[PDB]
Parts: C-alpha cells; structure tokens; sequence
C-alpha cells in the first residue's frame, strides 16, 4: 500500500502507525488462451492470501 | 584596513515599493482580479514535490564516514648449545683431553613489523537547494548555494547532485546520504581563512623533505 | 597560499530561473496540461 | 577534498524495500576512501625513509 | 610523493546518463514496454 | 590497498535460504587477506636479516 | 600461507544427517598443518644446531 501510494505521489512517513481493515492482499490467477490477441478479455480468479474474513463486495486494483 | 570601501555581501537595494492597483472596470462587479499569472495544473492531494526547473527543495545534510585498517607480523628464534667434559678419565685422555671437545655456542633473532591507517568525516546542517535540470528518467539535478558573513569573513556552503523524486519526503526535504553525484563543499575566506594555509616554506618542506 | 586563484569543488551557476508555461489552449477546459514527458 | 569511490556489482532481488543494499551483498567490490590537500601530504612517508624502508639490510 | 600522479582503485566515470524511453506506438494501449529482454 | 581473493567449489544444497554458505563447506578453499603500501612493506624482513634466518648456525 | 591436508577412508554409514563425520571414524587417516614464509621459517633449527643434537657426545 506504500509503495502504490508513493507510485501515485503520497510519500507516508516511515516507521508510523497504520492498521486498515478496508484491504486485503490477493493472488490473482488467469488463463492465457490460445492465439490471444492484445486488447482482449479473459476471466481471473481472486484468492485471499493472509488473515482476511471476506472479499464480499470488493475491487482489484 | 577599515576604511577601504568594500562592497556589501547583499548588495543593491534593499527596498521596495508597493505599486498601486489597477483601476476597477465599471462592470457591475465588486469583485475585481488584477492581471492573474496563471500557473499550470496543480494536484491537490500530492505531496508538493518539485517537479520543473526553478522548484526548491531541502536538503538535510547528516553525513558520517568511518573507515579504518590495522596489520602486524613478528617472528623469533632463539639456540644455545653447551657440551664441557668436567673429568677425563686416563683411557679416554686421547680423545676429550685438555678441553679438546668443550663447545659452547648461542644464537638469536628478531623481527617485529606492524602498520595501520583510518580516515573519518562528518557534516550537519541543512540547506535548500534549487532545480537546474530534470534528467530523462525523472531525476532532478539540483544545485544550491548559502552565504554567510559573521562580522570578519564569509563562509560559503556549496552543494551538487542528483535526486531521486520518490525519495523526497512529506515536508519536501531528502537527507544527504539519498543524492548520487553528491558535491558538499564548506569553505571560507578574510584572515580567519589565510590563518589555516601553511607557509609556502613549511609547504615545500613537507613534501620534498627526506623524512 | 589563500591568495592564488582555484576553482571551487561545485562550479557553474548555482541557481535556476523559473521559465514561464505555455500560452493555455483556447478550448473549453481549464485543465490545461504542458508537454509531459 | 576527500573522495569516496565505489563499484560493484548487485543481484536485484536483494534490494530492500527502501531502496538499499549492503556493501556484502555485492560481488566485485571496490571501495576506495582518499583525500588531497597538505593534510594528505603529511601522510606519505618522505623519499629518503621510504627507500630505508626497502632496502635497508634490517 | 604526493604529487605524482596515481590512478584510483574505482576507475572511469562514476556518474551515468538516464536514456529517453522509446516513443508509444500508437495502438489502443497505455501500456507500453520497452524492449524487454 | 588491501585485498581479499577467495576460490572454491560448492555444493548447491548447502546454501542456505539467505543465499549464503560458510566457508567451511566450501571444498577446495582458497582465501588470500594480503596488502600493499608502505603499511604492508613495513613487514618484510630486511634482506640481510632474512640470509641470516636461514644461514646462521644458530 | 598455511596448509591444511587430509586424506583418509570413509564408512557411509557413519555420516551425519548433516553431511559430515568426525575424523576418528576415518580409516587412514592423514592429517597435515604445514606453512611457508619466514614466519615457518623461523622455527627451524639451524644446521649446526641440528647437527650437533645428533652427534654431541651428551
């Protein structure tokens, strides 16, 4: 979350409190088809990867 | 001397006047805006990074280099080698008599080498700095200057280098250990200064003296 | 000796003039953007 | 004037996050810490000491 | 001596020149990767 | 100048998960700690005091 | 420089989880801790000196 806030040009300082409960961190996982063509869509699967209780009503970045 | 004229440090006026405004044009407005100079698009919630040629930025000096290195060597070697027959007896007089085979012989040797070196700096303070250049990555050269005159002489504190934008903290200000090409310079000059060069004699002796 | 002219270790210019933007583009936006890099 | 010199060679997965190595991690280093002005001057030994020191019999 | 010119442990240049990315093609995309090896 | 070369032979499942291996699994070791400057020739033994360690009697 | 040299014969089934044996499990086993330089040098005794320890009468 640091690294995207100071890519986007929000530098938090280091060393600080922070506790969210709004975010969780993922795998995502897809399969590439055959004779894929850039611009296209395809299907990706979302996988939960420590401590979260839900991805109810979420948005991947 | 006192009484020579020398030119201030800041020099030139150091004054000015307020202009009067505009006269307000008779639309049915109170509201009047002189001639805005308008500045580009600005973010709102971004960190206020410099970002063209011109931008200010602080720079926090805090350096601290230590280096050392010690070595030794020693070798020893000692001998001592006796022999005395006291009391010959007769049948042995042909052999060992009148001290013919007494020996008494010692030896030693010594060595002890040993070197050393270290090298150390340190510098504190802080200094802003300005934008001269934004490199082809995003990069900002930046270059600054402060004078100072405490009532005899004239200190100048110079610095160089290359910043990194996502270093730059929320208070617009980046420690010195984060530049790449740093250049710190801290010089003076007046009598305080010549009272720190060696003599032009000393100087020659120091490097063509043969110890 | 302290007399004898050197150059300093940072040479050049130590300070930039800040050069004014580009004349805004007449549609109807306010959000005007120069070249970006 | 001192001048601090350095060159190596880094493997990019290690790299920490706030963009740092240590100087163990790379593999051809050359570190190199020297000076200039007098007060480096009166750290060479003189001509004359310096051939004693080679080739004096002891 | 300390006068006699001595080359450094660390030679060459110490300083290197950020190059220009090449220019976007001009397809539907944002992204745009340099030539990656 | 100082320098420090080292030489050997590893075994891949020995490095540990730090990317790291002591040296004592290293088969054909070879480590050299040596230097150069007058730092370093202040540690040689003169020539003559060295004929002497070997050809004395004693 | 210092050597170390080792030669012997080995059992497998007195090797260690961890890949190693002790050395008094080994068969023929031929250890050496020599070195070289005038540091080896300084501990040898002269000739006459040896040659004496030979051949003095006491």
């Amino acid at each position: 979350l640091n690294n995207m806030l100071s890519q986007l040009g929000i530098t938090v300082p280091t060393g600080t409190n922070m506790q969210l409960k709004n975010v969780a961190a993922v795998m995502v996982t897809a399969s590439y088809p055959p004779f894929a063509r850039q611009g296209q869509t395809i299907d990706v699967v979302v996988s939960s990867m420590g401590n979260a209780k839900s991805l109810r009503g979420g948005t991947l970045l | 001397c006192a009484w020579i004229p020398a030119k201030p440090l800041v020099q030139g006026a150091t004054t000015a006047q307020p202009i009067p405004g505009p006269v307000p044009v008779a639309n049915g407005s109170i509201f009047q805006s002189a001639q805005p100079i308008n500045y580009g698009y600005q973010p709102l919630f971004e960190d206020r990074r410099p970002r063209n040629i011109g931008d200010t930025l602080t720079i926090v000096l805090q350096e601290n280099v230590s280096a050392s290195k010690s070595s030794s060597a020693n070798a020893s070697r000692d001998g001592k080698t006796s022999f005395g027959f006291d009391t010959v007896p007769r049948y042995l007089q042909g052999l060992f008599g009148n001290s013919r085979a007494d020996m008494e012989a010692s030896g030693g040797n010594s060595f002890n080498g040993k070197g050393g070196a270290n090298a150390s700096n340190t510098f504190s303070g802080t200094l802003t700095v300005t934008v001269d250049q934004v490199l082809a990555n995003g990069n900002l050269h930046v270059v600054g200057e402060k004078q100072i005159a405490i009532n005899q002489g004239t200190e100048f504190i110079r610095f160089s280098g290359v910043v990194n934008p996502r270093t730059i903290s929320g208070s617009n200000s980046v420690p010195s250990t984060q530049v790449a090409d740093a250049r710190i310079e801290y010089v003076g000059n007046g009598y305080i200064n010549e009272a720190q060069n060696m003599g032009w004699l000393q100087r020659f002796f120091l490097n063509l003296s043969p110890m």
